[PDB]
RNA sequence: CCCCGGCGAGGGGAGUGAAAAAGAACCUGAAACCGUGUACGUACAAGCAGUGGGAGCACGCUUAGGCGUGUGACUGCGUAC
RNA sequence: ACGGGGCUAAACCAUGCACCGAAGCUGCGGCAGCGACGCUUAUGCGUUGUUGGGUAGGGGAGCGUUCUGUAAGCCUGCGAAGGUGUGCUGUGAGGCAUGCUGGAGGUAUCAGAAGUGCGAAUGCUGACAUAAGUAACGAUAAAGCGGGUGAAAAGCCCGCU
């Protein structure tokens, strides 16, 4: 099926009232490196919870 | 000169208490609907609610004439196919007596958002007691 | 219009409006509906209406003292500065000079003056008598115009 | 003082880039740079580069300080679309639009 | 292009003869 | 002599779309829709110039009827008594005194009662 | 020439010029269409979305006041071409 | 199977007096058509009577646009046309003045000629929407990891499965 009348720019932005992205709120800092990472993720230089887990 | 218009914030509203024992149902509802709307006031404006607050006591003692007590039927539909329900005047008084006065007055009020705000000013009780003594209602011998 | 006589699409079934030609004047780059041709815009004037208008025009110039009559108007050399100085003395700037027979010196002396036209008595026309501010006739051109005007 | 950076003819629909740009509107730049790092959107890579670019302009050209800057304005405009052909069943052809965008970021300390 | 296949088919088109 | 319609057509369209300010949706943006809306707005405005006279008089009668019954007489008997007393104030002014000067209005009701009685 | 960027695309300065919002996608740069900002309205309310009445709010005015501009709760009538 | 609420009259019959009720009639202000009669017109003024819903269709009077003459005139880099606002003005199509943009043309008056006015034609051309960030991403033979390069590697190169 297909529409009988063209939907308005208001009905189009009401449908999109739920499409908004939500930001990450909790950005944790490592205890030794002191830098930021996602919670429960290793830091970009290979630390996790104070210990160097990955020598890359 | 423009015709005077009542202003929703400045309008003055008073409280009245009515006893409904022995009064005919319809011939009391028309007096309520006049005063809920404010038709008794020189400042009456069609788009402003200028009426008064009214407490109706003894809603279960209201009277009807003829055989209306057994033969007046209230219908409503529940929204589901086949959902046509009915109640006679006698069993509305038994089950919920206030709805009888409220239903009657509601059909005599204007429809739309203003007629719904007028209906909020009517307080119907089945008994002789009310809780609004702090509002100091006046007796309305109507 | 250059093109083909082919029907752009079939008569029925395509869901588009009916077309029969790409040269249709409804289409972009199609023909003009009532295209022009070369035409002749000349009208007829009765001889008596043409001569009657000259007499009305001529008598108005006299009435508005825009007509000036002399018997002496010529220049000794075909020099534009000579005629321009002559006209300065007479207090004329925009002027039609009508002469019995046209001299070559006066014709050549006036070609470069754009406010001055010089004519023979046979070459007057209605529009030029109304256009110029003043008209100067030699009294031998005043003669010939009246026999021409019967 | 206000400083501007643009990315014109960015290759993404404005509706897709607008989702990312609404996240950092009115944020401090240090806060907005961390938000854009942890957003799993392609447009977040585009928006961040314009944000870093506008930050550098503020230092070099205008003598501004990073710690004061804030994302004052950000908006995404539609750009020209490129038109392509996609062939469908039974000999029909469709027109594909490859939409672009213009991304503008304004930072200011005030 | 040509007509849609259901608009050519007699069974679909000719339902009320 | 070819004439181009561009400059005249634009100004004629801009005249209609300025009268369509405040309308919803295409009615303020699109000429085919704004034209029909500006016509119907003029049809209503013509029709509602007659009705403005009917709706205000009907309002004055209701405010006289309300203030008169506060003095013990209905509208239909109040107006009749003013005719027998040869008082010629129109309803626009009576509805004005009812609200703003209730002591003058009482004097009018007594005059109506005296003539009617 | 400098700066961000991938020795990018794109941009911000500097400079030329009367003009660079004349920057090569370059005179003018309308409308549909899409956005950002501000003022008002809008989450108990039923329909050609206006019109007649109309409170409140915001911004200007000018005075011993109510006028202008925007918005429009509520209300009568109103089934496009 | 009263429009509804409600009604034992707020129903029906008879009599009466109020009042509401329309763009009807009256009041006030304005405009025009047609008659009649006259301060006298010189073809307009004054009074009076009356008329003014309109499709097919007939008659009358105009607005605006492009081009020609008037015009080697007039306005214009002290800012033209065009664009975009605001204010005033006419019974209407319209007109006039000005702020901002624009950056070199425009054109009174009175006549002349028209490719002279668009919302519709399943009209023609270009631009841009909607459905909608939705279906789909083309054989159900199938991938996994380590190293390299690189701004970035599921897909590129090497290796082993
Ligand atoms: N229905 C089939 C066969 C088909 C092709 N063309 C048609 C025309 C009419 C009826 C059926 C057909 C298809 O679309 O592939
Ligand atoms: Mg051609
Ligand atoms: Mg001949
Ligand atoms: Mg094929
Ligand atoms: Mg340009
Ligand atoms: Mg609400
Ligand atoms: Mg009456
Ligand atoms: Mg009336
Ligand atoms: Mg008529
Ligand atoms: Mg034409
Ligand atoms: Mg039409
Ligand atoms: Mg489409
Ligand atoms: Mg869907
Ligand atoms: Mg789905
Ligand atoms: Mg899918
Ligand atoms: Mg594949
Ligand atoms: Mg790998």
């Amino acid at each position: 099926a297909v529409q009988q009348n063209k939907p308005t720019r208001s009905k189009r932005g009401m449908r999109r009232s739920h499409d908004a992205l939500t930001a990450v709120t909790s950005l944790s800092v490592d205890k030794t490196s002191g830098e930021k990472h996602l919670r429960h993720h290793i830091t970009a230089d290979g630390y996790y919870r104070g210990r160097k887990v990955i020598a890359k | 000169m423009k015709t005077f218009t009542a202003k929703p914030e400045t309008v003055k509203r008073d409280w009245y208490v009515v006893d409904a024992t022995g009064k005919t149902l319809g011939r009391l509802a028309t007096e309520l609907a006049r005063r809920l709307r404010g038709k008794h006031k020189a400042e009456y404006t069609p788009h402003v609610d200028t009426g008064d607050y009214i407490i109706v006591l003894n809603a279960d003692k209201v009277a009807v004439t003829g055989n209306k007590r057994t033969d007046k039927v209230y219908y409503h539909h529940t929204g589901h196919i086949g959902g046509i329900k009915q109640a006679t005047f006698e069993e509305m008084i038994a089950r919920r007596p206030e709805r009888v006065i409220e239903i009657a007055v509601k059909g005599m009020l204007p429809k739309g958002p203003l007629g719904r705000a007028m209906f909020r000013k009517l307080k119907v009780y089945a008994g002789n007691e009310h809780n609004h003594a702090a509002q100091q209602p006046q007796v309305l011998d109507i | 219009v250059t093109g083909s006589g082919k029907k752009p699409w079939r008569q029925k079934g395509t869901g588009r409006a009916r077309s029969g030609s790409i040269k249709s004047p409804i289409w972009r780059s199609g023909g003009v509906t009532f295209a022009a041709r070369p035409q002749d815009h000349s009208q007829k004037v009765n001889k008596k209406m043409y001569r009657g208008a000259l007499k009305s025009i001529l008598s108005e110039l006299v009435r508005q003292d825009r007509l000036i009559v002399v018997e002496k108007f010529s220049v000794e050399a075909p020099k534009t500065k000579l005629l321009a100085q002559k006209l300065k003395d007479m207090a004329l700037e925009d002027v039609l000079i009508i002469t019995g027979e046209l001299d070559e010196n006066l014709f050549l002396a006036a070609r470069n003056l754009h406010k001055v036209d010089v004519r023979d008595a046979t070459g007057i026309d209605p529009v030029s008598l109304i256009a110029f501010d003043k008209v100067v006739m030699t009294a031998d051109a005043v003669k010939q115009v009246e026999e021409m005007l019967a | 003082m206000e400083t501007i950076a643009k990315h014109r003819h960015a290759r993404s629909s404005a509706q897709k880039v607008r989702l990312v740009a609404d996240l950092i509107r009115g944020k401090k730049v240090s806060q907005a740079l961390d938000i854009l790092t942890y957003t799993n959107k392609k447009a977040a890579v585009l928006v961040k580069k314009v944000l870093e670019s506008a930050i550098a302009n503020a230092e070099h050209n205008d003598g501004a300080d990073i710690d004061d800057l804030k994302v004052t304005k950000i908006f995404v405009d539609e750009g020209p679309s490129m038109k392509r052909i996609m062939p469908r069943a039974k000999g029909r052809a469709d027109r594909i639009l490859k939409r672009t965008s213009h991304i503008t970021v304004v930072v200011s300390d005030r | 292009v040509t007509s849609k296949w259901f608009n050519i088919d007699n069974k679909i088109v000719d339902h009320r003869p | 002599a070819r004439v181009k319609r561009g400059v005249i057509a634009r100004a004629r369209h801009k005249k209609i779309l300025k009268q369509a300010k405040g309308y919803y949706g295409a009615r303020s943006r699109v000429y085919r829709v704004a034209f029909q809306a500006v016509i119907k707005a003029g049809q209503y405005a013509y029709r509602d110039r007659r009705q403005r006279k009917r709706q205000f008089r009907q309002l004055w009668i209701a405010r006289i009827n309300a203030a008169a019954r506060q003095n013990g007489i209905s509208y239909s008997k109040f107006i009749n008594g003013l005719k027998k007393a040869s008082v010629e104030i129109d309803r626009k002014i009576l509805a004005d005194i009812a609200v703003f000067d209730k002591v003058a209005f009482t004097a009018l009701v007594e005059k109506a009662k005296a003539a009617l009685a």
